[PDB]
């Protein structure tokens, strides 16, 4: 459900038990308790 | 009723009778056996009559040392470095009492050990390390003849007393940590002695400072000297101060030690400076 | 303090001997100890200034920190015993120009340094009993070059066994000194 | 030397302090200081008075053992004693080493001066 | 039958301070029974131990402990007080 | 300005399920804790009786006390239980037994330390603590012992705060429990020492509200707890809402209260009517002051006729003009007059509030103080005195270990309370 | 800056195997070897822990010691077994019999050159060697033997390097070996002379960390060995991930350990917390430094209580403010004063590091240096006094071939590490 550097990502998880409205929770609850607009590690994910 | 005197200090304590059982008995052995919930009224009745210039009294009870409310004035027990601890049984009581030493204690106004043998011939294999098992004793006669019997061997022993060092180590650690001041001067004053009686000693009790020096830390700072700035001390006779005694002690040991004492004495105490260099 | 008294020959203020040695000297001491103790090399009682830390633990001249000495007398001599620790030594002095100069001297310091308040200077002590004889008016003149009128402050650190403290107009041979000033063995 | 109800006991010096002594090993529990040589010491349902060579009386109360002062009388021979010019509500006396002024209604006083070791004679007011 | 939990105080800020927000220093004493404008009221709580003794000791101790003090309250657990005040203002004992 | 609820034994905590349940259903918020209200004003004073948790979470200042868990594992399963902290859950191993005396000195001083433990953490954790406000019933066992332990352990740490109590007395016609009388006057001795304001509720005067006026056919104590839950939420209703003429807690107690020990209030809530009556009549501020003041609409057996009024405080919910409000407490006041206390100038304290609850167009809620009350504790301590003459089942209380004189002292002081009222009644300004 | 580990005996590889998992899945590395994970961070310091082979694969730089194969087979069968180097399994053919005396000198030194040739291959292959990391338990035979005499050769061969040690000792309440005393007093002998750093854990502090704060209802060793595997993990994370205040082996070891014979320490980790309960609480500063301090999530036997802080270090991984840090660390130092060593201005050391372990937004690793230890070394100079006045089972050390003095002098270098402890603990500023 978090990729390497702690972030939540965007879209629903293969074969997840949680429902769209407590992703949509989460989502934003991770929002909140950020302590930067962005990640500054974005320039080294790679897929 | 009945009163208690305060006892204490005194040619009566029971402070000593703690420390050493061995000791009390007379010349001899022992003798052979046989010689609810009740009412106390309405205590409060502020009810109906708040006001902001109340505040709570009780304020819960005690505190945890690491809650959410604090440790309050809660302090953590002492460890006792410096309690008094209780005195091992020694082999020098044993020896004595059986009537197997060479010696006699001869009174006088200065007191001296009478020799039923010449000195010289003795084993010091057999003697010199039950000599030093007895500067732990706190009765008399023990004290004198063994400290002064220590001094007197340290004193006209010879080349012999170099290959008898490494079996006095455990009689000069059990001395040390009884911490008895009294116990630890005598011990210091003995070292002292033995240090300069002879040759390549000091070289020699390099490698056991390990087991040694421990002790010298925790009391290089007690003094006696509770007079007030220039007063003199006319107690000085006595030489009971610990702390003078374990600061030259470390130097002489430093001198007569050799090559590389500094860096051993450095790792047992921290705060020692070089002497030489 | 001793501006309106008379100076000439020796003025001395300290002696181990008395009943107040420390009279007009305040004490500064933490971790460490002042006390009074019979030497063992001359057989008479002395001062004892013993610390862990050098610069914590000394003790100053006058008492008050608003008052000056006032001595004009050029040469300052000690009698310190070295224990083999670190020890170090102030003093103020005044200059005809008007300035407050001080100079301090240690057995730890690495290099002499000459700044407009202060010089720094490196010292030895050699084995047993050391009289140290110290000419003001030389080292002003070497270091400032500036005339020297007269001292107003002195201090002194841990660690050293101290006997008595004294000034001179002059230095004296070892037979031309009194009796009460000539140290024995 | 007196005993108090619950049985410790009291004592009196000649330095003025006032102490009080356990029955069970006679260390000190409670002090006052109070001027002059304590001779005579009383048992009151409230409190304990104090008597001194210098004819001064106190009273202290043995919750806490603080003191208080309700007495001032001469102890030697009165050698004068004079009215000011026009005036009768206050006169003063000289005795030993002591001038006081009194308050004739009341029996109080408020002045004192003390010049110890010598002896006043004679008193007068301009 | 009852016991003191509580002792209050009104305390006025210190002579500097009182100067310099522009209050004259005299003409405190008066008839009347308001208070001066910057007078602060502090309560403080007294131990299970306490009585009255030591609760008037702990009053008489805050009277000579600063300048700026004349009004005392001691409080019961019973909702009673009673209180202490300077006969002479400005002058102590 | 928050409060923080206590809800002891098995009435305690029934009755507070609904009212949490009433609260969470007024600021929209859902039986898992998420906010899905509707109006921002609903979120604007969450805080009073909500503590914020970190996610998308609220949790309410509550603490739970019991001594057998049974009503704890009933509300917990309850569909609103979930909200509840698990750590404010405190219980024991063994039931009060209905005894006022094992459930005060065995098991009370056994879990109070916990308690206290719970609640100064709660306490210390707001920015600006209001009163406390607790829930129990009198006539029982843990209720009255522990609740009155509590009281008066918070009142000794929080003397300068506010203290009030709902409480259930035994009913004057039916009894639910044998030993009433006992529990009853010692909780009450110690309620008029240790409480600021305290009200009080007959369940019989709950049934006659359920018959007459709303004419239920088969009612539940879930409508009981409802009305109950009601009126708790309606007093407090100004300190979390906007309004024309703001009130507090601390205002109407010193509006209401006019010497400490008279703190005994009676309570009533108006838009009550059966399910066949509402299209009879529309709502209006005259309507709401006539079921006001009708006996039939108070939740005590006292009634008001047998004595007088000394204080009484009204307040209103919804949008209205303060000229109708003023005027009709007037004209209530002036056309009885003889009920009113003479030496009062003016009795009732009004109060208005914007915003009413949903599907209501107005609301308002009543607190009365008024003498009558004088012959409740007259009847309870004449079955006291009844019980006591004759040991009546004494030996409970004593082998637990209670001294005879506790119970002489309760008896005398709550006498003295009857008299005291009766004598005010009749007084003159002569 | 690459760290070489070595695990040695059964408690040792079990460990390692989980700590090789936890490790690999971090960095994304596939248990056939190949690289698979989503930014470029991970590969920028594999070299770290990982030498370089050939194609897709990456073998770890660890040596497995074991003087019986069963361990060996059961780690090659686990689920990151096949990542290890064949030849770096080195194993006997009898066993350590759970004595130390054959441990360290009849197999010790028969296979200890082929374990110091696998190490030295492995040592001359970096480009710049950091410390070497050991894991074993003290309790045990190989694992205590052949772990010490290893230490003593490698601080031969590479003095100036760290030596790092994590060590299992036996708990105060039930033993798992009956001659544990005599193991533990020797290793711990060889220990302080020859270790920089010593961490020590206690199975019982396990098994109530994971019953009172997972409530796991069965735990298993797997997950004592999760723990152990995350705070090695968490110590080594600011030599291998960027952040915003870097910390280093070496920076730990001089801000904690102010006397050489006193470093050792005790072990904490923070955001532990069961599936049900992480509902109620977000993780932020004040709650993980909280659930830090408190001593149920502690390590050790001994309880800070009994003793005071010399220095504490916290290692933080996350994006998060150092407001917070330094505001709680001082606020904490504030109000409970008394258990810090007065002598030292602020005893902890703070350091934050960007990249979390993975599935938690947060995380700290706590390591203290406590006089409370001393309570421990105590204990086991008792158990050792009682049975070695009775030559309770020393037949087997003197036929192995020790002399009776070794035990004299272990035993007196524990008393005196106890005895300096005490001395440190009562110290004042005078
Ligand atoms: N209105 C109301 N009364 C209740 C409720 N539950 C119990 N009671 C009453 O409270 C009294 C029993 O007290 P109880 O709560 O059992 O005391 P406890 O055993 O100490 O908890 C009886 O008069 C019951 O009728 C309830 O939910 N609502
Ligand atoms: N924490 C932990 N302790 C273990 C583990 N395996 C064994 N132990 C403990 O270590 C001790 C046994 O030592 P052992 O490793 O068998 O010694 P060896 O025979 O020399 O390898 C006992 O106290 C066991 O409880 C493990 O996987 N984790």
């Amino acid at each position: 459900l978090r990729n390497s550097h702690g972030y939540v990502h965007k879209q629903r998880a293969l074969d997840s038990d949680i429902d769209l409205q407590t992703w949509r929770r989460m989502r934003i609850i991770e929002k909140r308790i950020d302590v930067d607009k962005a990640d500054p590690h974005r320039h080294k994910l790679n897929h | 009723y009945e009163i208690q005197p305060i006892l204490k200090g005194t040619k009566r304590d029971p402070a000593t009778r703690k420390y050493n059982r061995a000791a009390g008995k007379g010349p001899f052995g022992a003798f052979p056996p046989g010689y609810r919930f009740a009412y106390k009224g309405t205590v409060q009745r502020t009810g109906g009559t708040t006001t902001s210039l109340y505040k709570g009294r009780q304020q819960h009870e005690s505190a945890v040392a690491f809650t959410t409310n604090g440790a309050g004035d809660s302090k953590p027990p002492k460890a006792g470095a410096f309690k008094r601890r209780l005195i091992p049984p020694t082999e020098f009581r044993r020896y004595y009492d059986r009537g197997d030493l060479p010696l006699s204690v001869a009174h006088g106004n200065r007191p001296t050990i009478d020799w039923k043998v010449d000195v010289e011939r003795l084993d010091y294999h057999h003697y010199l390390p039950i000599f030093f098992d007895g500067i732990r004793e706190t009765e008399e006669p023990y004290m004198f003849l063994a400290r002064q019997g220590c001094l007197d061997l340290l004193k006209r022993g010879g080349p012999k007393i170099l290959p008898t060092i490494p079996q006095l180590i455990i009689p000069i650690k059990t001395a040390l940590n009884t911490r008895h001041p009294e116990i630890i001067c005598a011990t210091l004053r003995i070292l002292q002695q033995l240090i300069v009686s002879g040759d390549l000693i000091g070289e020699a009790l390099v490698p056991y400072y390990r087991q040694i020096l421990p002790m010298f830390n925790l009391f290089k700072s007690r003094h006696k000297n509770r007079a007030r700035g220039d007063a003199i001390d006319f107690g000085q006779r006595k030489r009971d101060d610990v702390g003078d005694l374990v600061i030259e002690t470390l130097q002489l040991l430093e001198v007569h030690g050799g090559d590389d004492a500094y860096i051993n004495i450095k790792y047992m105490v921290p705060t020692y400076e070089s002497c030489i260099f | 303090m001793f501006h309106n008294s008379y100076q000439s020959g020796f003025l001395s203020i300290l002696y181990s001997i008395g009943s107040r040695p420390l009279q007009i000297w305040d004490t500064k001491v933490r971790n460490g100890h002042v006390k009074r103790i019979t030497d063992e090399d001359i057989q008479s009682s002395v001062l004892e200034v013993v610390g862990n830390n050098v610069s914590t633990c000394y003790i100053t001249c006058p008492v008050d920190p608003k008052k000056t000495l006032g001595i004009k007398l050029p040469f300052l001599v000690m009698i310190i015993k070295n224990l083999k620790r670190y020890f170090s030594f102030e003093v103020t002095i005044l200059d005809d120009k008007g300035i407050r100069r001080r100079f301090r001297a240690s057995n730890y310091q690495t290099t002499t340094r000459v700044k407009p308040f202060t010089c720094t200077m490196p010292m030895r002590l050699d084995e047993g009993w050391n009289q140290i004889q110290f000419n003001l008016a030389d080292f002003t003149r070497r270091a400032y070059g500036t005339n020297y009128l007269e001292t107003l402050r002195v201090q002194l650190h841990a660690n050293c066994r101290v006997r008595r403290l004294y000034f001179s107009d002059r230095l004296y041979s070892e037979e031309e000194l009194p009796p009460e000033f000539k140290l024995f063995l | 030397m007196v005993l108090d109800p619950s049985g410790d006991v009291l004592v009196g010096s000649g330095s003025g302090e006032v102490a009080l002594l356990s029955k069970i090993n006679l260390t000190i529990l409670k002090t006052v200081t109070v001027q002059g040589s304590v001779t005579g010491i009383c048992t009151v349902p409230h409190g304990f008075l104090v008597g001194t060579m210098s004819s001064n009386v106190y009273l202290v109360e043995g919750g806490n053992f603080r003191a208080e002062l309700r007495l001032t009388c001469h102890s030697d021979t009165i050698n004068d004693v004079v009215f000011p010019e026009g005036l009768s509500a206050l006169f003063a006396t000289c005795c030993g080493p002591d001038i006081r002024v009194w308050n004739a209604a009341s029996s109080a006083e408020l002045l004192r001066i003390e010049i110890a070791g010598l002896t006043c004679n004679c008193i007068q007011f301009s | 039958l009852s016991q003191p939990v509580s002792y209050s105080l009104l305390v006025l800020p210190p002579k500097k301070e009182l100067r310099k927000k522009g209050y004259n220093m005299t003409d405190i004493n008066t008839t009347s029974t308001r208070v001066h404008p910057l007078a602060r009221w502090q309560t403080h709580v007294l131990k299970h131990g306490a009585t009255y003794r030591d609760a008037l000791d702990a009053v008489e101790e805050a009277n000579t402990k600063h300048w700026g003090f004349l009004k005392a309250r001691i409080q019961f657990s019973c909702g009673s007080f009673e209180s202490f005040v300077r006969t002479n203002p400005n002058d102590p004992s | 300005r928050e409060i923080v609820c206590v809800q002891a034994g098995q009435c305690g905590n029934q009755i507070g399920s609904k009212f949490w349940e009433v609260i969470s259903d007024e600021h929209g918020v859902d039986p898992t804790g998420t906010y899905q209200g509707d109006s921002d004003l609903q979120l604007e004073r969450i805080n009073v009786y909500f503590d914020e948790a970190t996610g998308g979470r609220y949790v309410p200042r509550s603490v739970l006390i019991d001594l057998e868990p049974g009503t704890m594992d009933s509300v917990r399963a309850g569909p609103y239980g979930q909200i509840f902290r698990p750590d404010n859950f405190i219980f024991g191993q063994s039931g009060a037994g209905n005894n006022w005396a094992k459930g005060h000195y065995t098991e009370g001083a056994e879990l109070i330390d916990s308690v206290l433990d719970v609640c100064c953490k709660e306490a210390e954790s707001c920015d600006c603590l209001q009163g406390f406000q607790i829930c129990h019933s009198l006539g029982g066992g843990t209720g009255s012992g522990m609740g009155t332990l509590l009281i008066s352990k918070l009142r000794e740490q929080y003397p300068d705060r506010i203290m009030m109590t709902f409480s259930i007395i035994p009913s004057p016609k039916v009894s639910d429990t044998v030993v009433e009388p006992y529990n009853t006057t010692l909780s009450v001795h110690q309620l008029v020492e240790n409480s600021d304001e305290s009200m009080c509720i007959d369940n019989e005067a709950l049934y006659d509200i359920c018959f007459r006026t709303l004419k239920l056919t088969t009612p539940t104590f879930g409508d009981l707890n409802h009305l109950v839950s009601a009126v708790v939420s309606g007093v407090t209703c100004c300190l979390r809402f906007p309004g024309q003429l703001n009130s507090d807690l601390r205002k109407l107690a010193v509006n209401l209260v006019p010497f400490p020990r008279l703190h005994f209030f009676m309570m009533g809530f108006a838009p009550l009517t059966s399910r066949g009556s509402q299209q009879y009549r529309g709502l209006s501020v005259p309507e709401l002051t006539q079921q006001m003041f009708d006996a039939k609409n108070m939740m005590q057996a006292a009634d008001p006729r047998h004595g007088r009024y000394l204080t009484a405080s009204a307040l209103f919910r919804g949008r209205m003009s303060t000229k109708e409000v003023d005027e009709q407490m007037l004209n209530v006041q002036n056309k009885n007059s003889s009920y009113f206390i003479e030496w009062i100038p003016n009795n009732i304290k009004s109060s208005v509030c914007d915003i009413p609850p949903k599907g209501l167009k107005m609301a308002v809620t009543f607190i009365g103080n008024n003498t009558c009350i004088q012959e409740m504790f007259r009847r309870v301590g004449e079955q006291f005195t009844l019980m006591f003459r004759r040991k009546a089942f004494l030996h409970w209380y004593t082998g637990e270990g209670m001294d005879e004189m506790e119970f002489t002292e309760a008896e005398s002081n709550m006498n003295d309370l009857v008299s005291e009222y009766q004598q005010y009644q009749d007084a003159t300004i002569e």
